[PDB]
RNA sequence: UCGGCCUCCGAACGGUAAGAGCCUAGCAUGUAGAACUGGUU
C-alpha cells in the first residue's frame, strides 16, 4: 500500500507577501505572490 | 609501488574475510549505505530532513532560514 | 530447504547423511533469529560457530573416526558449505583436536600477537577463575 | 590565529609503584593519540595494561605534562614519593602555587608550562620541587609504606546490585555491595582532587593527622626536663648526647632503666621543645624507640 | 605453526551482525557509530568492487570472496574477475544468440518498472526472502552433442 | 549517364535578515578515588 511520490521540494512563495501583503521587490519578485495557508504534499503525506 | 589496500586491512583485526552470494552482497552495501547516511544526518542534527530507501533526500516540514 | 550451488546429480550416499544436515541446518536457523536482546554484545554470536563447530564435526565423524562415507561426496558437502575445509585442515594437526574456531587461534586478532587462552591447556591455567573465550565461547578447548 | 596546544606523544609512562602491580613482567599497550587528557583537555598518549591477575586494567587518565607539573601519578593521581593526595601535600608544603579554571586560561597555562618544560632539562616539577626539599614535618607519619593493591580492585557489577549478573562467577566485576551514597566520601570529583579543593578523602586524612600529636610535646609549666620513655637499658646517655648534639648545648642528659625514662633539659627553650619534638614517637636510638612527655 | 593464515568463517556470523545494528538506533551498538561513520572514505570503492563483480546473464548464483568490517561497517568484494577472453566472447555471442531469438519469437516483452521497489518500501532480508527459494533459469543457449562437444 | 561530412542538451550559491536565552532534543563518558585506634617525675 506504499505511494510515495518524488515531489518537488522548493516551495516558491514570497514570504514577504505571504505575511504582510506587501513585497519590496514588487513585480520583479523571483516567487511567486499569493497569501494562503494551504498544506503541502509533504506535509500531508508526513500527517 | 603497489601498496594492496585490501591485504593491509586484512593483515589488521577489524577485518574478517568470508563466502558469500552476491546479491546479499549488494543488498548489505545498499543498506549500510543508506544506514550511515542517516548516521551523517542525525551527526549534522537535521532531523527535519529525511533519507528516502531508494536515496532521495527531502524536508519533513517547511524550512525556516537557519534551516 | 538449503539451495544447492552445484545443480547435479548429489552423490550416492547422500540420501542417509541428508536429514541430520538438514536439521542442524534449522538449529543454524534458530541461531539466525535469536533475538540480540538480552544477552551480550559478543554473546549473540557465541552460538553460531559452535553449531558451524557441529557440523563440521559430524562431517569429520563420517569419515575419519568412522570412514563411512566416500571421499568424492566428501568434497561435495566440503564444496556445498556443510564443513569448514580449514577447521577440517586444522583438527588433523597434533596439537589441535578439539579446536572451537579458526578464529581463537589467529594471532594477527589479539593486542599482544597471542592465542586466546582456551588454548591453554587447564593444568597450566594458574589463575582460577570460570574461562569463557569472548570470541566462541570456549571453555578451554586444548 | 597560530596557537594551540600541541599534542604529547611520549613513551615510558609515570606510575606509582601501586598501580603498576606487582608482576615484573608487564605486558603494555600504547596509543598514539587515544583519548583526551582528563584536566588540560590535550590528547595524549594512552598507556594501558592489567597490573595483575585479577585487577581492572587500569589505564592513563591525565596528560604527562599535567603529571609532571604536579609530580603525581597519571592513574591514581596521588603523589609519587609519598602516596597522597596533592591536596594534603599542599597543605604540607605550599598552598600559593593553583592553576586557572576557564578552559581557554587553563590552556594557555598549560602551553606556557609545557613550552617551559620542553625549553627545561625534561623531567622536573618545576621550582615547587624546590619548595619540597622541607619535608618529614607529618606526612611520613600517615604515609602508605605497603602497596595498597585494594584500589587496582574490579568495580562492582550493576546487574549484581540489582540481582541479575547471569554471568555468575565468570563475571569479572564484584559480587559484592557497594559503599553507602549516603556517605560524604563518595563524591570525588577529579578535578577537585587535581586542585586540591574540597577532596573529602583529603580532608579526612587532615582530620585524622591533627589528631596525632607527634610534635605537641609542651606538659611541662616552662621546665625543659622531659622523659622520652621506651628507651630503657637498650639506650644510653651517649645516645641522647648525641641526639642533643644537633641542637646546640645541653643542660641535662640521663637515662634511667628503673623508669626507663631519658631525661633530657637544654639551656635553651628552642633547643628543648626541637628535642622533644624529635623524640615524640619518632626518634629510634641504639635500637630503641623513644616517646617524650612530661617528666 | 610459525604463522597461521586468516581463514573464512561461515556467512550467518556477518548475516547476524547485519541483523544486528538494525538502523543504528539501539543504544547497545553506540560505540560503533563513529566506525560507521568512517564508511564515507571506502564505499566509493566498495560499489566499484561490488559493481565490477556482477553476475553474468548465464550465471544464476555467484559466489564471492568479501572482505568485512568486525562490526558490519563497510562489506568489500575481494577478488577481481578474471576470465579467458575466447570462453567470454563465445558466452557473450551465444547470449546475443538468444536474445535476438527471444525478441523474435516473444509476443509481449514487458520492460520492468524502474525503481523496482517503492522509497517507503524497506530493504529485504537475504534470509528471511532469497535464501530459501529456487532461482530462476539463465539464458543459456543450448549446444549440440556433437558438433559442440 | 559520377558522393559521403549533422555542435548543443544541467545543477548549487546568488532573496525570502541577524542576535538572544529560557525547560526541551540529539550526542559524548562507561572514568581516577574511598587510608580511619597504643609510651614512666
Ligand atoms: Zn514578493
Ligand atoms: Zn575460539
Ligand atoms: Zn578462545
Ligand atoms: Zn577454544
Ligand atoms: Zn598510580
Ligand atoms: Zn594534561
Ligand atoms: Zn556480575
Amino acid at each position: 500500500l506504499r505511494a510515495t511520490v518524488r515531489w518537488d521540494y522548493q516551495p516558491d512563495i514570497c514570504k514577504d507577501y505571504k505575511e504582510t501583503g506587501f513585497c519590496g521587490f514588487g513585480d520583479s519578485c523571483k516567487f511567486l505572490h499569493d497569501r494562503s495557508d494551504y498544506k503541502h504534499g509533504w506535509q500531508i503525506e508526513r500527517e | 609501488k603497489k601498496r594492496y589496500l585490501f591485504r593491509s586491512f586484512k593483515a589488521t583485526k577489524f577485518f574478517q574475510s568470508t563466502k558469500l552470494d552476491w546479491v546479499e552482497v549488494g543488498l548489505q552495501v545498499c543498506r549500510q549505505g543508506y544506514n550511515m547516511l542517516n548516521l551523517l544526518i542525525h551527526r549534522k542534527n537535521l532531523n527535519y530532513l529525511h533519507l528516502d530507501y531508494n536515496f532521495n533526500l527531502k524536508p519533513v516540514k517547511t524550512l525556516t532560514t537557519k534551516e | 530447504p538449503k539451495v544447492k550451488r552445484s545443480r547435479k546429480a548429489p552423490p550416492d550416499g547422500w540420501e542417509l547423511i541428508e536429514p541430520t544436515l538438514d536439521e542442524l541446518d534449522q538449529k543454524m536457523r534458530e541461531a539466525e533469529t535469536e533475538p540480540h536482546e538480552g544477552k551480550r554484545k559478543v554473546e549473540s554470536l557465541w552460538p553460531i560457530f559452535r553449531i558451524h563447530h557441529q557440523k563440521t564435526r559430524y562431517i569429520f565423524d563420517l569419515f575419519y573416526k568412522r570412514k563411512a562415507i566416500s571421499r568424492e561426496l566428501y568434497e561435495y558437502c566440503i564444496k556445498e558449505g556443510y564443513a569448514d575445509k580449514n577447521l577440517i585442515a586444522k583438527w588433523k594437526k597434533q596439537g589441535y583436536e578439539n579446536l572451537c574456531c579458526l578464529r581463537c587461534i589467529q594471532t594477527r586478532d589479539t593486542n599482544f600477537g597471542t592465542n586466546c587462552i582456551c588454548r591453554v591447556p587447564k593444568s597450566k591455567l594458574e589463575v582460577g577463575r570460570i574461562i569463557e573465550c569472548t570470541h566462541c565461547g570456549c571453555r578451554g578447548c586444548s | 590565529t597560530y596557537n594551540r596546544q600541541n599534542w604529547e606523544d611520549a613513551d615510558f609512562p609515570i606510575l606509582c609503584q601501586t598501580c603498576l602491580g606487582e608482576n615484573p613482567y608487564i605486558r603494555m599497550t600504547k596509543e598514539k593519540y587515544g583519548k583526551e587528557c582528563k584536566i588540560c583537555a590535550r590528547p595524549f598518549t594512552v598507556f594501558r595494561w592489567c597490573p595483575g591477575v585479577r585487577m581492572r586494567f587500569k589505564k592513563t587518565e591525565v596528560c604527562q605534562t599535567c603529571s609532571k607539573l604536579k609530580n603525581v601519578c597519571q592513574t591514581c593521581l596521588l603523589d609519587l614519593e609519598y602516596g597522597l593526595p596533592i591536596q594534603v601535600r599542599d597543605a604540607g608544603l605550599s598552598f600559593k602555587d593553583d592553576m586557572p579554571k576557564s578552559d581557554v586560561n587553563k590552556e594557555y597555562y598549560t602551553q606556557n608550562m609545557e613550552r617551559e618544560i620542553s625549553n627545561s632539562d625534561g623531567t622536573r616539577p618545576v621550582g615547587m620541587l624546590g619548595k619540597a626539599t622541607s619535608t618529614s614535618d607529618m606526612l611520613l607519619k600517615l604515609a602508605r609504606t605497603t602497596p595498597y593493591y585494594k584500589r587496582n580492585r574490579p568495580h562492582i557489577c550493576s546487574f549484581w546490585v540489582k540481582g541479575e549478573c547471569k554471568r555468575g562467577e565468570e563475571c569479572p566485576y564484584r559480587h559484592e555491595k557497594p559503599t553507602d551514597p549516603d556517605d560524604p566520601l563518595a563524591d570525588q570529583n577529579i578535578k577537585d582532587r587535581y586542585y586540591g579543593i574540597n577532596d573529602p578523602v583529603a580532608d579526612k586524612l587532615l582530620k585524622r593527622a591533627s589528631t596525632m600529636p607527634r610534635l605537641d610535646p609542651p606538659e611541662d609549666k616552662t621546665i625543659t626536663t622531659l622523659y622520652v620513655g621506651g628507651l630503657g637499658d637498650t639506650i644510653t646517655e651517649t645516645d641522647l648526647r648525641n641526639h642533643f648534639y644537633q641542637f646546640g648545648e645541653i643542660r641535662t642528659i640521663t637515662v634511667v632503666q628503673r623508669q626507663q625514662c631519658a631525661f633530657i633539659q637544654f639551656a635553651t627553650r628552642q633547643a628543648a621543645e626541637v628535642a622533644a619534638e624529635k623524640s615524640f614517637n619518632k626518634l629510634i636510638v641504639n635500637g630503641r624507640r623513644l616517646n617524650v612527655k612530661w617528666g | 605453526f610459525v604463522d597461521a593464515q586468516k581463514e573464512d568463517m561461515p556467512p550467518e556470523h556477518v548475516r547476524k551482525i547485519i541483523r544486528d545494528h538494525g538502523d543504528m538506533t539501539n543504544r547497545k551498538f553506540r560505540h560503533d557509530k563513529r566506525v560507521y561513520l568512517g564508511a564515507l572514505k571506502y564505499m566509493p570503492h566498495a560499489v566499484l568492487k561490488l559493481l565490477e563483480n556482477m553476475p553474468m546473464p548465464w550465471e544464476q548464483i555467484r559466489d564471492v570472496p568479501v572482505l568485512y568490517h568486525i562490526t558490519g561497517a563497510i562489506s568489500f568484494v575481494n577478488e577481481i574477475p578474471w576470465v579467458i577472453e575466447p570462453v567470454y566472447i563465445s558466452q557473450w555471442g551465444s547470449m546475443w544468440i538468444m536474445m535476438r531469438r527471444e525478441k523474435r519469437d516473444r509476443r509481449h516483452f514487458k520492460r520492468m518498472r524502474f525503481p523496482p521497489f517503492d522509497d517507503e518500501e524497506p530493504p529485504l532480508d537475504y534470509a528471511d526472502n532469497i535464501l530459501d527459494v529456487e532461482p530462476l533459469e539463465a539464458i543459456q543457449l543450448e549446444l549440440d552433442p556433437e558438433e559442440d562437444a
